[PDB]
RNA sequence: UUGGAAAAGAUUAGCAUGGCCCCUGCGCAAGGAUGAC
RNA sequence: AGCUUUGCGCAGUGGCAGUAUCGUAGCCAAUGAGGUCUAUCCGAGGCGCGAUUUGCUAAUUGAAAACUUCCCAAUA
């Protein structure tokens, strides 16, 4: 399925993040076969319509749009980029790096929380954000 | 062959409110403009 | 219906007025002494009721 | 739009 | 009372407008006064061997319909690198003063 | 006058306007009763 | 000509304001909403959703809480 609008090249990314000012642009690098990918791709989905007066998303192939692997270290089998206003947010999830989430979260509201902190960010004017949440634990017992 | 128009009680009191929020628009735009000083509040 | 645009206007421009009744009616003037504190010293009722 | 990421999905599974 | 306001006051609208960038703006505030239907003057208050901005600046416009519905519009819009805040300039000179003091004891 | 060096603005509180109502005055519309060789 | 009424708006005093003040784009409504009293009787909006403009001043926190070059030594 995947309603999601999909960019074929890397103008079609380049003139995306740029076509935003008041909305920020989220980016999932990576494979619709990949499972991992259909996770995260289904929470935005669901989320999709929600986020809709301060964010929109947009899927890459890697193998489509191969040119920011290199940039973005783009080798994972599946990384989520947020841009606003053509600068890059980073996002301290507690993982080890805050480029990128490169996991998927089922829970819709985690999703959601995540993108409404980096909005609130961006609009501030901090490029680094925190996340409201915890992620180097899986909080599983 | 004229023929006038009655109003209900909302249509007036809908009336008043737009004519009282021009009213304050105007005042707001004649402050603003720097023509007048802005009424002493009382 | 989605969720509207988070934003930070200004809290409050101007305050008396009508504002303390909006704050009498969530917000109002509670004991606001001894229900907030700890007492960092003894113990008030028993040990571990909670 | 849909069907083209179908397909795409498709062929790779 | 730097001599500096000789230039732009001709019985206009000034526009404080703030909450720019520092290192950016230098002559967006330009750009920005030429938008506007007036498009007289768009100084940038700055000091002098800084080489960045000292924040807020004054844009002066001679229609002041016009430059209430710039200033409405241009409200938080983003400019340069921050939301510019634009306000009423103030202005208080000597003869202000002595005026409020004068009003202030009566 | 002279010499020398160079929080992307927060938070709380108060007053007035706006809102609503009685009354007053006025304006306007439509009238009501009535006085005068 | 004097006087007076209803409705309306402007201005003003006083008063009220979360069982208060509105929007309603949703629905129903004088072709009758809602009624335990007066029921072969009364006669208006009601129900859900969603709100509670602008200016001035003061105070707190903070190094700085924002209006256009500041500082140091000496004489006049």
């Amino acid at each position: 399925s995947y309603m999601l609008p999909h960019l074929h090249n890397g103008w079609q990314v380049d003139q995306a993040i740029l076509s935003e000012e008041d909305r920020v642009v989220v980016i999932r690098f990576g494979h619709d076969w990949d499972p991992t990918c259909m996770k995260m791709d289904e929470v935005l989905y669901s989320i999709a319509e929600k986020v809709k007066n301060f964010a929109v998303i947009y899927l890459v192939d890697i193998t489509e749009v191969p040119d920011f692997n290199k940039m973005y270290e783009l080798y994972d089998p599946c990384t989520v980029m947020f841009f606003f206003r053509n600068k890059h947010i980073m996002i301290d999830l507690g993982t080890g790096n805050n480029n990128k989430i490169n996991w998927a979260m089922e829970d819709k509201q985690e999703m959601v929380d995540i993108i409404e902190t980096v909005y609130r960010g961006a609009r501030k004017g901090r490029g680094l954000v925190v996340s409201p949440k915890d992620y180097s634990t899986k909080y599983r017992y | 062959v004229t023929l006038g128009v009655y109003l209900t009680k909302k249509e007036q009191k809908k009336l008043r409110r737009q004519t009282r929020r021009e009213a304050q628009k105007e005042l707001q735009e004649k402050v603003r403009l720097g023509l007048m000083p802005p009424p002493e509040p009382k | 219906k989605p969720l509207p645009a988070p934003l930070d206007g200004q809290r409050k421009k101007r305050g008396g007025r009508r504002y303390r009744k909006m704050k009498e009616r969530l917000g109002l003037t509670e004991i606001r002494k001894q229900a907030n504190r700890m007492s960092f010293g003894e113990i008030e009722e028993d040990a571990y009721q909670e | 739009d849909i069907e083209s990421s179908l397909k795409q999905l498709a062929e790779r599974r | 009372e730097d001599p500096s306001l000789l230039e732009w006051d001709a019985d206009d609208f000034r526009i404080f407008c703030g909450d720019l960038g520092n290192e950016v703006n230098d002559d967006i505030l330009a750009r920005a006064f030429s938008r506007f239907p007036s498009f007289l003057k768009a100084k940038v208050i700055r000091d002098k061997r800084t080489g960045k901005t000292k924040g807020y600046g004054f844009v002066s416009f001679k229609d002041p319909s016009d430059y209430v519905r710039a200033m409405r519009e241009m409200n938080g819009k983003y400019v340069g690198s921050r939301p510019i805040k634009l306000r009423k300039s103030m202005w208080k000179d000597r003869n202000l003063d002595v005026v409020r003091k004068k009003q202030k004891e009566k």
